[PDB]
């Protein structure tokens, strides 16, 4: 927990730096992305670990179903976006392991 | 079986873009943006709103925002759902929920 | 011949926007803001320039900068008579289009007009034509309200029943921007002379950014090659031939070799600074060139697209300072 809760502090500093690499180029992503969301893309599956005979809850990464911001930007930006996705799909990949 | 996020303005636009948001028009949205003029009660009920929901697995919240609702998350002493404290662009992760030891 | 007039009506406003050109931060002005280390020191150097005493009362730097270029733009539109007041209205249509797609989303999801005032660009705004403020009807009885707005003639490629979720939210912006760029080219062709050779080269490259950035992001998407064909503006240098080969692309190098037929757009594909940082420096190279010609209307549109670069650059300086990541702080656009 100690070695990875400081490690996400660098990743959430690196990925949120890409938010400056982000709408500075392409407008403002503060109303477009918060108005056309219906379903989730990355979900959780509750698996079961075990140590010393004690059942243990563990969360498993599960990305499925569709894209929702597939068409966002696309005329200005869109390369500063969708690497912001990769900076925040890797960040949510680490944060479900820590959860 | 999805992820919830409180975060901030610049936090929630990155994690929705990550693909964790879900709009349930029946119950509630699974996120809550906090601006400069959001009351602490609105963060307080939505923390209880996410805690009472069965499908919420993680509750992401910035510690800079979770510092004022620290008294409510110190009353949550269950295992599921897990509350996580993420750094902001000001005052990163220092002293939250490693204080049990 | 069309130069011994135009000072009857637009004599004073021309010298005004040339005076506001001198308030643009120069190269030496850019260097001292890199040497800053906190946002309070960022406030001190900006008081030395023309912006001064605007932070007397890091995301507040975003709003307090762009609110200054709105009131400077609104003050210019209050004095242009008839040869220019429609021209400044054409610059606001790019902001009205980004506003109205933001509005049909909350209309579709039953999110009312209370979110309109704080979450829209003040340049293209709705503080007149009060029918749009009342409308909560789900996007079919609101299109009948939408035609009491100067974006009506651009909706002639927007069928009202096509709006109801058969078209994607992003697609309707580009085919409205396609209808916008054809009209503003034809309006700038009706005006002749100095405003027809200093402005239309800017609109050709602006239509060719919408040629390249569309097809370079339309690869993994499930929109077919006939969809990205009609989302290209039929305006620029690529019209009869380059628009045809961009439809059959399917690959990053297949949009590069069609840009190799033009020596202007090649040597800009050597970003390999990224591509949009290379398209931006050529765009401000064209807007700076419009400031050479004197007796023409293109000095106003070149001012707004450079004033949005001023509000862009100071924030990028501030974001490298507040997040303390000033190893990429030199990746701004030095316009002057």
């Amino acid at each position: 927990i100690i070695e990875t809760k400081m490690l996400m502090g660098e990743v959430m500093r690196e990925a949120a730096f890409s938010l400056a690499e982000a709408k500075f180029t392409a407008g403002d992503f503060s109303t477009t992305v918060i108005q056309n969301v219906n379903k989730a893309q990355v979900k959780i599956r509750a698996k079961k670990d075990n140590v010393a005979g004690v059942t243990l809850p563990v969360f498993e990464h599960y990305h499925e179903g569709t894209d929702s911001y597939e068409l966002t930007g696309l005329a200005r930006g869109g390369e500063q976006l969708a690497k912001l996705k990769r900076n925040y799909a890797k960040a949510v990949e680490l944060l479900v392991e820590l959860a | 079986k999805l992820i919830a996020v409180i975060g901030d303005e610049d936090t929630v636009t990155g994690f929705l873009l990550g693909g964790i948001g879900e709009l349930n028009k029946n119950r509630h949205p699974n996120f809550l943006v906090v601006e400069k003029d959001t009351t602490i009660n609105e963060i307080e009920d939505t923390f209880r709103q996410f805690l009472n929901r069965d499908d919420i697995g993680i509750i992401l919240i910035n510690q800079y925002i979770a510092e004022m609702v620290r008294h409510a998350l110190d009353a949550h002493q269950r295992s599921i759902p897990a509350v996580l404290e993420i750094p902001s662009k000001e005052h990163p992760y220092d002293a939250a929920k490693d204080s049990i030891l | 011949f069309p130069e011994l007039y135009f000072n009857v009506d637009n004599g004073y406003l021309e010298g005004l926007v040339r005076g506001l050109k001198a308030g643009v931060l120069s190269q030496a002005d850019y260097l001292n803001l890199v040497q800053c280390e906190t946002l309070e020191d960022l406030k001190l150097h900006l008081q030395s320039t023309d912006y001064g005493n605007f932070l007397a009362n890091v995301s507040v730097i975003d709003d307090r900068l762009k609110e200054k270029m709105v009131v400077e733009f609104r003050h210019m539109r209050n004095h242009a008579y008839e040869p220019l007041a429609s021209f400044l209205d054409f610059i606001t249509y790019s902001y009205m289009i980004d506003n109205v797609i933001l509005l049909i989303t909350g209309t579709l999801h039953q999110r009312s007009i209370a979110e309109l005032v704080p979450k829209c660009h003040p340049l293209g705004s709705f503080e007149q034509m009060e029918a749009v403020n009342i409308a909560q009807t789900p996007a079919e009885l609101y299109n009948a309200i939408l035609v009491d707005t100067p974006l009506a003639a651009f909706f002639q490629d927007c069928i009202s029943e096509q709006d109801l979720d058969e078209m994607n939210i992003e697609i309707i912006r580009n085919t409205l921007y396609k209808a916008y760029l054809e009209s503003f080219y034809k309006f700038c062709t009706l005006l002749g002379g100095t405003t027809a050779d200093a402005m239309c080269p800017i609109l050709e490259f602006e239509a060719d950014r919408r040629a390249f950035i569309i097809t370079i992001n339309s690869f993994g998407t499930e929109l077919s090659k006939e969809d990205r064909a009609k989302l290209f503006p039929h305006c620029g240098r690529l019209y009869p031939e380059g628009l045809a080969q961009l439809a059959r692309a399917d690959d990053y190098e297949q949009v590069k070799n069609v840009a190799d037929y033009y020596p202007e757009y090649k040597l800009l594909f050597e970003g390999a600074k990224t591509l949009e940082d290379r398209f931006f420096e050529h765009e401000v190279k064209l807007n700076k060139l419009a400031f050479l010609n004197q007796f023409h209307f293109g000095v106003f549109y070149a001012f707004v697209k450079l004033k949005e670069q001023e509000c862009r650059n100071i924030v990028w300086i501030a974001e490298c300072i507040a997040q303390r990541h000033r190893a990429k702080i030199d990746n701004y656009i030095p316009i002057f």
